[PDB]
């Protein structure tokens, strides 16, 4: 309201002033109305925002008046106007008028520049109100901040030094006023005053902007920053020190700052313990961080001096860590690969942090959050995160991270080490990664959902990077490192089995370049037996049988190729052992034994004395299961154990040539028929007999003379007699008829 | 038919012998492209299950020969598209690869096209006994039992006709190579 | 109140009566005081106990009076005193006085005693009040106790009839009063009245005791029991019948009862079923049972009467069976044993009970409990229950038991048949026993040997009691008694196998008595094979394989011993067949093959065509086992098929020597060496090599020319090279060193 | 020591062949006499087992040749009293006996006293190779057609010494005859 009443008066005064400015000889009337308007700025009852708004409205009107005067002098004159404006009854209007005329004179009159500018600045020292004098100095700055006695002078009044003096003197007076803002009004409105000061900070910094359009580095050193640093350190306030130092740093050139870095750090040392030194120091270090991230042992000088500063303080641990993070950001960005500097960060911060850390738990602490960001900084800044692993104690300090966060940080790092299709892990890098793994695995629904499928695939790939025999030794040490219990190796070791499958071949690709390669295979197969025996500790799991079964078949094939077949047979016998302990679910044994059949159906390196023996074992255990359908299915497959089938019959012992043991095949098929008759279900018995007949067709066309057309005739007659004569019609019975018709079509 | 694209893939052997789709192939098989995926096993985990689920709006899977812990899935499946009936299995609930045995199984299942991925881990296909036989090779590049072309297929059914598109990462260097194959059901 | 006040008055009157009694001529005054005392008996408000006690006090005073009169007559007299005392005003005092004076008259003059009793007995027709008349008549009985005219008379006129009349008339009048106690008084005091009757029963029974100190057995028969039976049959009261009949039985001797048995049994036939005849009959019948166990055709008469009672007595089924139990105990006491009676008990008593047992269902019902006690009663009373087994109809009661109780009782009997040794049973009794067994087994921790396992072992034991021809028949009938199924014969038949092994020898021990011993063995071997093949059917259990194998092998040994080897070879081949068809587990196979080896190690007499064939088959079976350790174990044991060890290695060419086919043994040892090389273990392989070397020393000393000391020496160097240079130390490795040092000591 | 009596018995077949040992023997084996019983199995019943545990405060049972089901028990057992290690068996696991098999077995076991009851089951004893070999014969007297007086043995081990008591029911009337034998391990 007060603001609005004043603004109404301002618009009234601006209206008659502009009508007066229109009329020549009403200029004095326009100035009298302008003084009446500026009297509104003499109030101290406006809120900070309201006083700002009143100042801006009066300022724009003053700009209209000031342009009118700055045009009148360039076209005719107005005599003694500098004197005439000192006639005004109201002092704030009077001083605003002297500034307006001063700047008009500066435009018209080049010769009086030093004396008139010096006069206007000195007499503006009369303002006894901080806010009104500051706003007055903006009117001055808008009027004459651009006209200062400067390098624009070519020999008459003024030089760049005079402008430097003018602005430094303006700084000192504004700074005295700025502190005095702290002390005007009542003491309990301190936060409001600091808010007002935050509002008016631009008033101080416009001078710094004006200074940055000015003299060079030696002049900066002697006659800007020097002065500025004594004032900055002795003003002893917080809002001004933080604002003014950041404004100086951005606004003045950093080439200049570089030549003055030590002057800055010696100013940082010259501050109150009771001013918010933490904010200024954090902001300076952050700025140096920017001096690092925008992609003179600065590191040593600034690093060591910063430790002296922190010792000169007593700091919150989180603040210390945030400064350490910014120190990390500086060293990382300045020295991504100067390992000695990175190590100096690693060494010269971390133990000291642990003593300074009154190490209670610190996970939710922002000091922890920062310590993560700090550790991430090597990780983010690395072209090669391997270089973090080149720091001997980078990894070892992760032990000294607090432990929940050891999981969070170690997981996140290892995952990042996995999204990048990362490089060779050398034994040294294997040891550091393994140490990280021991922290992950030790002490022991997976609420982690880590880790393994892309983890095993990556691990098996990079294992190959080191040389292959060494890979076995590394694999063996990792195998000891896998002491974590029963629910890992199931998914982790079979990929290691394949890693051995490639290494056994890598040995064979030297079979004429080595002959202990066979012995090396021997060592790997003893390793395989030891590792599988390790799994047998894990009796609690399903597929313990299946996985072992496929591994023994695979190892048997490798033993053939490595000619190291002596440990194949043992492994197959042990696979039978697996067959005995692994009976827990009836359907599961039928599928598993069928898997046993199929693996034998590729198992091709057994000497026929061993193979046929195995075939009979398989047939007996098959013939010792529960139910007649499965018994039939297994019996007809043991027909396939002797015939021109399976993959086994294209063997490294069969030389792709087939067994064709057709007499025994006939005996097996006849036994399958004997089991088939005792199905005691008309439809399924006939369907199976048709399938068996088709098996007869198979051996007839495979030229199994023991499979005779007479057997086909007797089986088709029995199918004909049952199929129509005692089958209740059914979709299965129709399918069995369709199958029998097909089988007749095949037999021609 | 087949405004509903069916991905055909095999010999994945995750983590058994090979672990992933070729990147160029995963993008050729990216979600929003495939409407149904027929996967030939060895995923083996829940993570692979949910990703494959995310690939297509209708995922149909049968039990795998090493997929022995997933007791809930069916062992075999037939699908029909227009006049064609398509059955598929890994082969472990199948008994061998003898021609008469495949024909007999196809006749019980009333199928015309059979996809399998045996130990050769080599893409091949041929027609035999008026039926269609497809081996997608190794979708992951799984090593072979033989003495390597990553491959998969995008089968296309129209009426009584089936068009097979096979995508392969062939070596000259890994290059994506596409081939078209057509199958037409006997009348 | 009344009783003690009356007793005080009684004591006062006794004092005054006696003070009068001291003075002769005060006798009438003494009687007046005695009458005044007995006037106390005019109260009827006293309890039966109180009135009785008052009676006792008046009775005691009367004892003083009766002695005083029995003294007055001895000293002077008083004429007509019996009449004069009838002038007393109070009737109860008057009549008590009449008894007192009467007894004084009997004491003074014996000649009127008979006449006086007729007068006194006639005048006792007055007091018909039961309590007062009973107490008066008790006083009469005590006073008149000692004076009765009879053959036992005191010297008054009178014969046995006068005492019989006095006691029977006294009995009938007091019994009429005693029953009237049931009635006298008021109707709601029935239990008090029954109490009064039980109290006064001694008054009635004193007459029976007095009768027994009276007339003899012909007089008992004609003139005691007749009256007594007339009262017993005509009262239809219950309390009187039990009391009066038990008093008759106890008081008069059983020599007398024996002369009156038919009179007793004609009383026994009228027992009224709603009269509590059951209690009377059980107590009498129990007494007769006890009479029997203090151990006139009573059996026929009483048996018939018991039928008449049962037709008359139809009692709740448990009660009927309990009466049957007591009837059984009676028969036991009467006639368990003379066989016509035993059958009459079985049919006309026991069958009659079973038909009469129109029983509801009863196994846990107490009617069953009694029926068990009943059946046990023959068993207990059969001290020689074998004599019970001399009934062919001994079983016949099992026909009449229900199946739960047939099984329970047969179990209990067979158990008792096990606490005892049952005798050598004749062929016929073995069948009766078998029927009992069929009831035990059919329909159906057996640590009772349930149901007959230790019983089967005894049965097989008892088979031995007879000779070989009887034994064959017994074994064939028992084997028929082995129609029992698959879950029974497993534990029951191998003892039958032993029964046949002994019987086959018992046939051979008749080769000089009957050369059908070979034929007898042939019949027994077909019988045994049929029984073992019976076992082969019943494959459902563990050991079904084991047991069949052991029996077939055993028969093979018996065929060896009898040299009846033609049926030996078939059984051994069939045992191999059992091994092939029915045996699976590798470890189980190992035990079976080791027992097979040991059985051959007992195989000697086969003709070499059969023998050598078996030896080669066995070598094949040795060469057809499963595991490599096992493969070695079987191979070194097949050396023993050829070597100078064991019995298996006897050929009919070796002349008591074992083949000593040291060449073949060496071929076997070389096979053991090839198996040893492919074992892939160091310690047990070397240990085994040492054991084989020791076996080599053995074959050297047992004359294996193919085993030479140089071979042993080269093997000890190979052992020396292995023992230290590649054995990782273990208890086994030290044992292997100790064994090697021993083996060197053996080679000297 | 007499504090540790060891019963040695065999040829059981209870009730597999017979009923009981002599009553006089049952009382000689009555509880309160024997401190430990070493039984050779093949009982076959449970009541006799219960009796046997009850005979001595220490019942030790080993695997039997008719005991094909309870294979978990060893065929031999050692207890130590002073300096002795003691093995015992029945013997069928041997194939010959004469000198080398016993010495080899003793070396395998490294014992001092060996008990056995082979299928002949007839008493003999001998010392050999600083070790002790004991055959109790056929204690229960089981029969066979091989080439027995009811008997049992008691053993008392102290230090390197063993005391054997042999109990026999001899025939003239059946008479119990007892003999004592002592064994001390040679150095």
């Amino acid at each position: 309201r007060l603001l609005e009443d004043a603004l109404i008066a301002v618009r009234q005064q601006t209206a008659m002033m502009r009508k007066f400015l229109d009329t020549p000889g009403k200029l004095m009337d326009a100035l009298k109305c302008c003084s009446t308007l500026v009297s509104e700025l003499r109030t101290s009852s406006l809120s900070p925002k309201q006083y700002y708004e009143l100042y801006m409205a009066v300022f724009d009107a003053l700009r209209y008046l000031s342009a009118h005067l700055r045009e009148n002098h360039p076209v005719n004159h107005l005599a003694d106007l500098y004197e005439l404006v000192q006639y005004a009854g109201n002092i704030i209007p009077r001083l605003y008028l002297m500034i307006t005329v001063g700047t008009a004179y500066m435009s018209i009159d080049g010769a009086p520049v030093k004396e008139l500018m010096k006069d206007m600045m000195d007499m503006s020292r009369g303002v006894q109100h901080p806010v009104r004098g500051l706003f007055l100095r903006y009117y001055l700055s808008g009027q004459a901040r651009d006209y200062l006695p400067t390098g624009d002078s070519d020999g008459p009044e003024g030089n760049l030094q005079d402008s430097i003096n003018f602005i430094l003197t303006n700084f000192v007076e504004m700074n005295k006023l700025w502190v005095r803002l702290q002390h005007q009004g009542h003491s309990r409105e301190r936060d409001l005053r600091t808010q007002e000061r935050r509002e008016l900070q631009l008033l101080v910094g416009s001078n710094i902007v004006r200074l940055s359009q000015l003299v060079d580095l030696p002049t900066y050193r002697d006659s800007i920053l020097g002065p500025l640093l004594e004032q900055i350190v002795q003003c002893r306030d917080i809002l001004a020190q933080e604002y003014l130092l950041e404004v100086i740093t951005q606004v003045f050139p950093d080439e200049y700052h570089l030549h003055t870095l030590d002057q800055f750090l010696g100013a940082v040392s010259r501050l109150n313990p009771h001013v918010n030194v933490k904010a200024i120091v954090i902001g300076m270090m952050n700025r140096l961080s920017d001096y690092a991230e925008r992609e003179v042992p600065l590191y040593d000088i600034f690093f060591d001096q910063v430790q002296h500063l922190v010792q000169a303080q007593h700091l919150p641990i989180q603040d210390t860590i945030a400064l350490c993070c910014s120190l990390a950001n500086l060293s990382l960005n300045i020295y991504p690969e100067r390992l000695d500097y990175v190590d100096g960060i690693l060494a010269y911060a971390l133990a000291k942090v642990k003593e300074h850390a009154n190490s209670a738990d610190l996970h939710s602490q922002p000091a922890q959050q920062s310590l993560l960001s700090l550790l991430q900084s090597p990780l983010r800044r690395y072209v090669s995160i391997f270089t973090a692993l080149s720091l001997p104690t980078y990894v070892s300090l992760f032990q000294a991270q607090t432990y929940p966060t050891r999981r969070a940080i170690a997981g996140e790092i290892v995952r990042t080490l996995l999204k990048n299709q990362t490089l060779i892990s050398t034994p040294a890098h294997l040891e550091n990664v393994l140490e990280i793994l021991k922290v992950l695995i030790k002490e022991g629904e997976t609420d982690e959902t880590m880790e393994e499928q892309g983890w095993l695939a990556r691990l098996v790939h990079l294992i190959h990077s080191d040389d292959n025999d060494t890979q076995f030794r590394l694999l063996q040490m990792t195998r000891k490192a896998y002491a974590e219990g029963n629910e890992r190796i199931r998914t982790t070791t079979p990929p290691l089995i394949t890693a051995g499958l490639k290494l056994a071949r890598r040995f064979k690709a030297r079979e004429h370049y080595d002959d202990n390669w066979s012995s090396q295979s021997s060592s790997l197969f003893k390793f395989l037996h030891s590792a599988i025996s390790t799994l047998y500790t894990r009796v609690n799991g399903p597929g313990v049988a299946d996985l072992c079964l496929r591994l023994f078949c695979s190892c048997g094939q490798v033993a053939d190729m490595t000619e190291f077949e002596e440990v194949a047979y043992e492994f197959f016998a042990q696979a039978f052992t697996v067959y005995e302990e692994s009976i827990s679910d009836s359907k599961a044994q039928f599928q598993a034994v069928c898997v046993i059949a199929s693996a034998l159906h590729r198992t091709r390196n057994f000497g026929r004395e061993n193979y046929d023996t195995l075939i009979t074992k398989c047939a007996q255990h098959a013939s010792k299961l529960l139910r007649k359908p499965d018994q039939c299915r297994a019996v007809y497959l043991a027909s396939h154990l002797w015939w021109a089938t399976p993959i086994a019959a294209r063997g490294e012992t069969e030389d792709t040539e087939l067994y064709r043991d057709g007499k025994r095949v006939l005996e097996c098929l006849q036994r399958a028929l004997r089991v088939a008759d005792s199905c005691m279900e008309t439809a399924t018995s006939i369907e199976l007999f048709v399938e068996i007949l088709d098996r007869y067709v198979y051996y007839f066309d495979q030229r199994n003379e023991s499979v005779t057309t007479k057997y086909l005739n007797g089986l088709i007659e029995l199918i004909h007699s049952n199929l129509a004569g005692n089958q209740q019609d059914s979709a299965s019975v129709e399918a069995s008829r369709k199958h029998f018709i097909q089988t007749l079509e095949m037999i021609q | 038919s087949m405004a509903f694209l069916i991905l055909v893939i095999g010999n994945l052997h995750i983590p058994d012998r090979a672990l992933d789709i070729p990147p160029k192939f995963k993008k050729l098989l990216s979600p929003g492209k495939i409407s149904q995926t027929l996967c030939l096993g060895n995923l083996t985990d829940r993570a692979t299950y949910d990703y494959l689920r995310s690939i297509s709006p209708d995922l149909k899977i049968v039990r795998g020969r090493m997929d022995v812990e997933a007791t809930s899935l069916p062992l075999m499946q037939v699908v029909t598209h227009g006049s064609l009936r398509i059955g598929f299995l890994e082969g472990f609930t199948l008994v061998s690869e003898e021609p008469d045995v495949l024909l007999a199984e196809a006749n019980k299942l009333d199928v015309d096209v059979l996809c399998w991925a045996g130990g050769s881990h080599r893409f091949e296909c041929f027609e035999y006994m008026d039926k269609f036989f497809v081996n997608p090779g190794s979708a992951t590049g799984a090593f072979t039992t033989d003495w390597v072309v990553p491959s998969f297929c995008l089968m296309d059914v129209q009426g009584i006709s089936l068009t097979l598109y096979v995508y392969q990462l062939r070596k000259d260097t890994e290059n994506v190579a596409v081939e078209k194959v057509t199958y037409t059901k006997p009348v």
